[PDB]
Formats: C-alpha cells, structure tokens, sequence
C-alpha cells in the first residue's frame, strides 16, 4: 500500500497484526521486527480549484488545494483547504468567488476575507 | 426523537458513503478485490481482464451512488424550498393559510 | 571523406525561451471555428530551448540524443542549413537515416552509412566515407540579417517518421521572434527504425573556411494536452498548454478560452511516495 | 480512497447570525422589514 | 392605451416587429442563445 | 494510484467527469438551499439592550 | 468507381467508411487535410482522392415513424 | 447574467447530448470504437465479443444519460409547477404571500 505511518495510540492484541475501520480499510498495523503500533493515515488527497476573476479583467488566479494543510503542499489555511496566491486581509466584504468555511475571495490583485 | 428528519439525513449520507467504500471490498467476480494483488500476480494480458471486471463493478458502484445522491438531493432541494417559503411566509409575515 | 575542423572557439552552449512556438496539427483532419483538445508529443511553453551558433569562429555541429521528437529552429540567411543525421550509433553496425538538401533536390536515404565525426558540406565563392546496405530512397521536391525562419517538428510513432515544417518570413536580428504560427505536416516517412541520436549539417564557405551566419534552436517534445483554437478557414490561431499554469489548466478544463469569475475544480492533488518500505 | 468531505460556505455561525437578524427583524419591526425599511 | 398615464409599451405586443413580441420579449429571446 | 487501471478507465470514456459534474452541482446545490433558506435580509437587525 | 452526389450512399474514402449524402461543399480545406469534424468530432467534410475537391457529408433523413 | 436560469437548462441539454455523441467514440475496452472496422479486422467469434463490449458500454452510456435527463426533467417539472402557480396567484390576482 502508500501511505503515512505515525505512532499510534492502539493496543493490538498479541495475535493481531492489523487494524480495520469501518469501512474495512487498514488503519493500523503492527511492525513484525518491532512490536509496535503505527496508524496509516492515507496520503493527502486534494481537489485543486482556480479561482480567477474575468480574463477581460485579470489574468491573476488563486490555488485552492482542499483538505489540504499547507504544511504539505502569499499562502493562507483556511477550513476548506490551503489557498495559494490569495492575500489575507481583515476586512469583511460581501461574497464575490465562494472558497468556503465563511471564506471569499475578490479581486481589488486576488484577496480572500 | 424530536429531530429524527435532521438525523435520518444525516444517516442516509452516512449510510450511502459507507456502502460505497464497502463496494471496493468486492471483487465482482475477478480473482482479488486488490488491484495490487493482481499486479504483483498475474501477467498483463489476464491482468486486463480482472481489473476490466473491478472497473466495471466500480464503476457500476460508483454510478449507482451518484444517482441516489441526485435523487436525495431533489429531495433535499424540495425541503429547502419548503423552508424557504417557511420563511417568507411565516416569519417575514402573517400567513393566511391554513396549516 | 572526413576532414578534421579544429579552429573551433570554445564557447558555451546559449539558451532561450520557447515562447508558445512549437505547435503543429496533431493530424490530417479539419476543423472550424471549433476547439479541440489534444494528447500528443508537443512542446512545452515558454520552454528552455538550447541555442546553437554559427558565426566568425563558431561551428556548432554536435550529437544530441533525440528523445521522443526534436523541434528544430532555424533562423537562416544564405541557406547554410543543409540537412539532418538520424540514427542509434552513427557507424556501419546500425542503419542510419540521411536527410540532405543540396543544390537540386532533397534526398532521403536509409543506409548502412559510415558518417565521419565533423559532417559538413561546402561552397566556393565530406559527409561519409561509404554506404553498405540500403533499404529506402526517396527523392522528393526542394523544402526550403536572418531573413527566413524554418520550423521542424521531427517525430519517431510506430516506426512513422512525421517531419512537420513552416516557413515564416522575419526580419528580428537575434532572437526568436514572438508570435503564433501553427507547423503544417510536410511529409511521414515509413522508415520503421530505431532512432535515438541526431545531428546537423551545415555548409563550409571557402575563398581555410568560413562559417556562415546561422542560428538554430534545439526543442524537446513531452507528452502533454494542448487546446488548439480553430478559426472559420480552419488554421490554428492560438493554443492553451494544459499543464504550464492553473489559468490555462482552467482554459482547458473548460474548453474555452475565455473563463467567467468564479472558482472552478480543475485538478487533483496527490502526495507523491518518496521512497518504499519493506517490512518482513 | 477518493472521498471528500467539503465545508459548507455558510459557517454555524453565519447560520445563527442570519437567524438572530431574523428574530431581531421580527421582533422589533413585524412584518416591516420583509417588505421594505425595518 | 389611455390607462390614466400607465404605460405598458415595453410589455405589451409591438406592432412593427414580425414575432408579436414585446420590446422586452423581444431582447429576452435576443439574450438566450 | 494504479496507472494500468487508469490507463484502462480511460477507455470508457466521460463517465467519471459526469459523475464529478454531477457530485459539484449537487455540492453547489446544498450552499444555494441554504442561502435561499436563512439569507432572506440584507441588514443585519440587532435587538435593543433593554 | 464513379463519384455519385446528393443521394444516400455508402461511402470509401481512403479506407474511412459510411453512409451519407455527397453534396458540395463551400469550405475551403487547406492542402494537408483530407477530413473535417464538426464540434462533436463526426466527419461530415471530406475530400475525393481523384479530385481534390470537398464534399459535405449529409447524414441520410433518419425519422421516427408515428 | 441575468437570464442565466434559461442559459443552465440550454447549456445542460447541449452538454448531455454532446456527452453522448462522444460516448460513441469510447473503445469500452474493445480493439475500436468503430463497428466497421471491428468487423472487417475480425472473424464473428472474435468480433462477437468486440461488438458485446461496444453494446455494454453505449447502452450504459444511452441508460446513463436517460437517468440523469429524468432527474432533470422532475427538476423542471418542479419549477414549471412553480411558475404556474405564480402565473395563477400573481398574474391572476393579488397575493397576500410574502415575498
Ligand atoms: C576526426 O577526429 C575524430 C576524433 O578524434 C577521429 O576519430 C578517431 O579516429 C581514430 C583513427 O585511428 C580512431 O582510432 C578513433 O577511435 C576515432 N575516434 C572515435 C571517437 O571514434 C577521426 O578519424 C578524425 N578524422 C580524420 C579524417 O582523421
Ligand atoms: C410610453 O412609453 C414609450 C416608450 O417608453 C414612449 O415612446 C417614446 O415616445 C417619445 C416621444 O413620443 C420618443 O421620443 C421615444 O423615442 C419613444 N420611445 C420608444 C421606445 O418608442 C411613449 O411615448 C409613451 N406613451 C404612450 C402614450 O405610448
Ligand atoms: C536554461 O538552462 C540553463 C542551464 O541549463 C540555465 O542557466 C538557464 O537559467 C535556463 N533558462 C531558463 C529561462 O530557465
Ligand atoms: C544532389 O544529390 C543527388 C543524390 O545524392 C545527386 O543525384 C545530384 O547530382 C546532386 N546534385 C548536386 C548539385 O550535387
Ligand atoms: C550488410 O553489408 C555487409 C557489408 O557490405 C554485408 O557483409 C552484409 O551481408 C550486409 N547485410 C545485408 C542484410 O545485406
Ligand atoms: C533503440 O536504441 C537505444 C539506444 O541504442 C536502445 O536503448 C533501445 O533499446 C533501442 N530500441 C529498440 C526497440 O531496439
Ligand atoms: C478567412 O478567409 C476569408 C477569405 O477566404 C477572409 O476574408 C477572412 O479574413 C479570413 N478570416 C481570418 C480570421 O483570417
């Protein structure tokens, strides 16, 4: 399989060897050299969306990558996902391109608010 | 069991989405329900024909959630007309209409 | 005949921005006022392309591996680019492909052929030195400040060699110029042999000898997704790389080349596995 | 395995503000503010 | 059309246009394509 | 993240940008129902302290 | 064979194979293309090997019979 | 953007049976997308099979776009019910239904 490994918090029982979650997928395994317990998180999977006003207008577009931490992809973490290429501003206007998660992005260059 | 129409919602998309990843335990009639067990098995030209059978069951799977989340969402998007005229006519007004 | 050139200048090799040259008709079909995305061998925009140098004391005539299809710009005065060498070995072991221009006509020749290692021809104001085995000629009709510009698209598909070409009038004095010119199919050869390696021919000036003033561009074809816009005449007018920024990865989502304001889901993204792990 | 989970653009918060004006709205001004000035 | 100084020009039927339309008919079945 | 599967879904064409067409109309479905449903006023109203 | 126009017949045009109605055609091909696409990639220009002139291939009146 | 609830309706007709058009084009599996050319390259045993991949994957195209045109058609059946209750209730006479 491909996946991240990390520590794990489980206590297999000395004849189990993996973990299943609901829906079957191996979520745990234990190291046959040493016994210990290591969760498989799935690689980050992403949707990648363009966010661009007209091309009459601008040429100028935002990357969202969603359910994406941008710890592993002007960069900005929203709940919806890493949006790239967006500048941050603490103003509140009204919704021009939705992103998500209360977040909008305008163009004034790109902003998200 | 005040709010069982939020929760039976709630449970049907739950539901839906995990019999949709139960559906790649299945291996349609092919050897393995693992695509890396047939390509780390078996020769390219058998290996078309079992993973021709997973994809086709997959897909199948696949097609068959998509459809019954349209039709959830028609139904969902009829509730929410509902609620949207709800709230135009009984709290942004008085209504006269009975029930 | 083989004669050795060593009054050559060391200098290093150039390099360059591609632009959006390169495009060509993916195939023999028409199309109007219509866009069609494509998967092919093109050539990636605003691309490195590696620049090669012939003036006095330059002679830039090397051997570079051919990958999967060659992209070769010409800007030429005084036509001292000649031709092309095609092959895996450039000896008498393998069979090797010939291409050259010379005061008549255009010669096509697959051979067994022994090339020297400075190929060159000459005019006043030795290529190889023997050909054993011979499977296809063809004779075919003449192709051709720098004042023309010749585009060639070389490709090597189910033993097709697919040479697409277009000549454009100029008058920029350096640099590649600007601009959108689709490449027209020229002529597919049915020569179904392995090819890996190319080199150029160029022509000797003497009255020693003197390099004439040329210039050519040297591009690498990747496959990739092109949307090519087709006007009413049915002539390739622009074309949108899929793969060079989200803009034009959203230009050819949409299959428009005009997008509206909004989002709009055009990829995936997925980690990509840095190394593998056995556990026994 | 491919599934995605996206957040809806209106946040709980948002929801229980756009409520809160509603009630608000009803409150202090009756029907006025559906049809026209609160 | 005296209508004590309503108008309706603009939704009822031009006479000099072939379809019947109105002017705003018109320019919706202009905006649709 | 089979490339052979891949290599052998694209045989079968459209089938999956329908169903992700599908899936992202629905999705942009769900933010227009609640919007019709509680964004119904443009003045934010606040009750008074008392 | 002999080239027959505006009339419901099986066409071989260098080895591309159908059936249509052969009219003439006002668009111009550039010298390199044999076929023409319309926007749901179905041949409906082509060009006569002997004569390098274009047709439009017409699909034939298929109907629904009520 | 104004009479973009008309232009959606056009656009999704368009698209869907573009969608299907180019469905014609898909191999499914088989040697060709082309019936003629899986005939004439292939004896009748060999071209069955061929011929039974491309009829599976059309029909599940034809089934496919059927399916999503009935959700469609309820949709616009549900907003034609709407418009004609507006033609009735505001057209017709004064209603006292907010918004
Ligand atoms: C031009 O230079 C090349 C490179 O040195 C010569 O090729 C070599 O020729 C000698 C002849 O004895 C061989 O031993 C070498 O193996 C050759 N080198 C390679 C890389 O094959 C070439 O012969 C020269 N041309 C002439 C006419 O002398
Ligand atoms: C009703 O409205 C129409 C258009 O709004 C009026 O027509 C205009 O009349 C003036 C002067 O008579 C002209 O200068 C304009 O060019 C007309 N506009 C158009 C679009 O035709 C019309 O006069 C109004 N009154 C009546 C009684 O019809
Ligand atoms: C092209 O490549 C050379 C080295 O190979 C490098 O120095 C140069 O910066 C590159 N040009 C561009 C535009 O990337
Ligand atoms: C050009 O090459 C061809 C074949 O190699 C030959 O027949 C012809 O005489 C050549 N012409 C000149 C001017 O060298
Ligand atoms: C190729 O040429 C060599 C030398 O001329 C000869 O010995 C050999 O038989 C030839 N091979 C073929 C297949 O003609
Ligand atoms: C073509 O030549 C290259 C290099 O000589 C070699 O690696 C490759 O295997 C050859 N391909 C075939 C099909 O012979
Ligand atoms: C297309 O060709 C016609 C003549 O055949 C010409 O008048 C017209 O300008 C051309 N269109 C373009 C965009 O070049």
């Amino acid at each position: 399989g491909t996946g991240v490994l990390t520590e794990s918090n489980k206590k297999f029982l000395p004849f189990q060897q993996f973990g299943r979650d609901i829906a079957d997928t191996t979520d745990a395994v234990r190291d046959p050299q040493t016994l210990e317990i290591l969760d498989i998180t799935p690689c980050s999977f992403g949707g990648v969306s363009v966010i661009t006003p007209g091309t009459n207008t601008s040429n100028q577009v935002a990357v969202l990558y969603q359910g994406v931490n941008c710890t592993e992809v002007n960069v900005f973490q929203t709940r919806a996902g890493c949006l790239i290429g967006a500048e941050h501003v603490n103003n509140s206007y009204e919704c021009d391109i939705p992103i998500g998660a209360g977040i909008c992005a305008s163009y004034q260059s790109i902003i998200a608010y | 069991s005040a709010l069982g129409k939020l929760q039976n919602v709630v449970n049907q998309n739950a539901q839906a989405l995990n019999t949709l990843v139960k559906q790649l335990s299945s291996n349609f009639g092919a050897i393995s329900s693992v695509l890396n067990d047939i390509l780390s098995r078996l020769d390219p030209p058998e290996a078309e024909v079992q993973i021709d059978r997973l994809i086709t069951g997959r897909l199948q799977s696949l097609q068959t959630y998509v459809t019954q989340q349209l039709i959830r969402a028609a139904e969902i998007r009829a509730s929410a007309n509902l609620a949207a005229t709800k709230m135009s006519e009984c709290v942004l007004g008085q209504s006269k209409r009975v029930d | 005949q083989c004669v050795n050139l060593r009054t050559r200048t060391q200098l290093p090799p150039a390099y360059t921005n591609s632009f959006t040259r390169g495009v060509y008709y993916p195939d023999k079909v028409f199309r109007s006022s219509v866009l069609h995305s494509t998967q092919d061998l093109f050539l990636p925009f605003f691309s490195n392309v590696t620049w090669f140098h012939a003036i006095h004391k330059r002679f830039d005539n090397p051997v570079l591996p051919f990958n999967d299809g060659v992209y070769f710009a010409s800007t030429e005065k005084s036509n001292i680019i000649r031709g092309w060498i095609f092959g895996t070995t450039l000896d008498s072991k393998t069979q090797s492909l010939l291409i050259v221009n010379n005061a008549t006509n255009v010669v096509i020749k697959v051979c067994e052929f022994q090339f020297c290692n400075d190929p060159f021809l000459g005019v006043y104001y030795g290529v190889y030195s023997s050909a054993n085995n011979c499977t296809f000629e063809y004779v075919s009709q003449p192709f051709l400040n720098f004042k023309n510009l010749r585009e060639f698209v070389f490709k090597n598909i189910d033993g097709y060699f697919k040479i697409y070409s277009k000549h454009t009038p100029i008058n920029l004095v350096r640099d590649l110029p600007q601009g959108f010119s689709a490449l027209e199919p020229l002529v597919d050869l049915p020569i179904g042999i392995n090819i890996t390696r190319f080199q150029t021919l160029l022509a000797l000036h003497r009255s020693g000898w003197t390099a004439g003033a040329a210039a050519y561009y040297v591009g690498y074809l990747q496959p990739r997704t092109f949307l090519l816009k087709y006007n009413e005449n049915g002539t390739i007018t622009d074309a949108v790389d899929c793969a060079l920024d989200p803009l034009s990865e959203t230009k050819c989502t949409l299959k428009s080349f005009t997008v509206e304001k909004g989002i709009y889901q055009t990829s995936n993204f997925r980690v990509q596995p840095t190394e593998s792990i056995v556990r026994f | 395995n491919g599934l995605t989970v996206l957040p809806p653009l209106l946040t709980d918060e948002m929801i229980a503000q756009y409520t809160s004006a509603l009630l608000a709205g009803t409150i202090t001004s009756g029907w006025t503010f559906g049809a026209g000035p609160a | 059309k005296d209508f004590g100084g309503f108008n309706f020009s603009q939704i009822l039927p031009d006479p000099s246009k072939p379809s019947k339309r109105s002017p705003i008919e018109d320019l919706l079945f202009n905006k649709v394509t | 993240d089979s490339t052979e599967c891949s290599n052998l879904l694209l045989q079968y064409g459209s089938f999956c940008t329908q169903l992700n067409r599908a899936l992202t109309g629905i999705a942009v479905e769900q933010d227009k129902n609640t919007q019709e449903v509680f964004a119904q006023v443009k003045q934010i109203y606040k009750t008074p302290p008392i | 064979t002999n080239l027959v126009k505006n009339k419901c017949v099986n066409f071989n045009f260098n080895g591309l194979t159908g059936t249509g109605v052969l009219t003439e055609s006002n668009k111009k091909f550039l010298p390199f293309q044999q076929f023409g696409r319309d926007i749901a990639d179905t041949t409906d220009a082509v060009r006569d090997p002997q004569t390098l002139e274009i047709l439009d291939i017409t699909p034939c009146s298929f109907g629904g019979v009520s």
